[PDB]
């Protein structure tokens, strides 16, 4: 298992300012940003998924970003989750 | 509306059906892949699959197996948003969804069915229907209160649609591992302070329990008591440990 998500992010975070908050970035293959793309408006966040190269790098990173909390402009609390992710094919 | 758009929705959720399927995989085929914004349009009228017809569903799953040999990241970022939205539907867990939320359980299990996921994806979410928010003894919580039973509508839906499927080798053992599992789930619900003599729990939830085990195990025992379903899960957990070697 190497594929990480990182979800329930602000809905109008960009990928930019993902990489940010995150840098230090550990060895990764993959680092892409998605949102707008629920069945369940309104309920709209944003996420991303990392395949990391080393299993030791996975585990520093869900102890740092895991409950981090992110804000959006209006100062909106979202604690984020990190987990694999349930399907962990790559793109 | 922009053109590209009322394009793709009039494809995914007009046209498309059984005796079109080959089609409407020639036009998805053309379009612009190229362009961010039209890639992105499609991945997320395919998650939004609530769209199509019940019955209709399967087909969406087949166009997408002959579209991944051509646009194969498409395919990824449509099975990745279903369950996305699988697992958000459980943290809002507003009844006015309960359509939608079936739709998208039952095109995951039809996205097993024209391989393109295996059988791992679709017991980690099975399992996250009767463990995801639940608490370990059974008490209710924000996410799982008392007289919501939709979680067993969700098992047995995507029981219903691939589950007939594992009863060979391998899958075989899982989903008779995840039935065990299930029953005591059942009976946890059931066991609630809620359900009376004048307030009894509801028999048709049962009867679905009952259809959807029968159907794919003949000869499974349906436990009659909370008591016989924890004895079934202790059975299988010493077995569990023995194989990890925790003690012994």
């Amino acid at each position: 298992l190497s594929k990480v998500v990182i979800r329930r992010l602000p809905p109008t975070l960009t990928k930019e300012q993902l990489q940010e908050h995150l840098q230090p970035m550990p060895e990764h293959d993959y680092f892409e940003f998605f949102s707008n793309d629920t069945s369940l408006y309104p309920h709209m966040y944003a996420r991303a998924y990392i395949n990391f190269k080393n299993q030791e790098d996975i585990i520093l990173f869900r102890d740092r970003f895991d409950g981090y909390v992110f804000l959006d402009n209006k100062g909106q609390e979202y604690p984020a989750i990190v987990e694999f992710a349930p399907f962990q094919k790559a793109a | 509306r922009p053109p590209l758009q009322e394009y793709v929705r009039k494809l995914l959720y007009k046209d498309l059906s059984k005796v079109t399927t080959e089609k409407v995989l020639r036009q998805m085929r053309k379009l612009p892949w190229q362009d961010q914004e039209v890639k992105d349009y499609v991945i997320c009228c395919m998650i939004n699959i609530w769209n199509v017809k019940y019955n209709s569903i399967h087909c969406v799953a087949n166009l997408l197996a002959g579209l991944v040999l051509y646009q194969e990241d498409v395919g990824i970022h449509v099975v990745d948003g279903v369950l996305e939205d699988i697992r958000l539907g459980m943290e809002v867990n507003q009844p006015k969804f309960n359509q939608r939320r079936i739709s998208s359980a039952k095109f995951l299990g039809e996205l097993y069915n024209y391989r393109m996921v295996e059988s791992a994806v679709i017991f980690r979410t099975l399992y996250s229907f009767t463990s995801f928010g639940v608490n370990p003894d059974g008490s209710p919580s924000s996410l799982d209160p008392p007289e919501h039973l939709f979680r067993i509508r969700l098992v047995c839906t995507i029981l219903d649609t691939c589950g007939q499927y594992f009863d060979r080798g391998s899958s075989k053992r899982k989903l008779d591992c995840f039935l065990v599992y299930f029953q005591r789930y059942v009976w946890w619900k059931k066991s609630l302070e809620v359900w009376t003599k004048d307030h009894p729990f509801p028999i048709d939830i049962d009867y679905m329990i009952s259809d959807t085990l029968e159907l794919l195990r003949p000869k499974i025992k349906l436990c009659n008591s909370l008591e016989e379903s924890i004895r079934q899960v202790q059975d299988l957990e010493r077995e569990f440990l023995i194989k990890l070697g925790l003690v012994n």
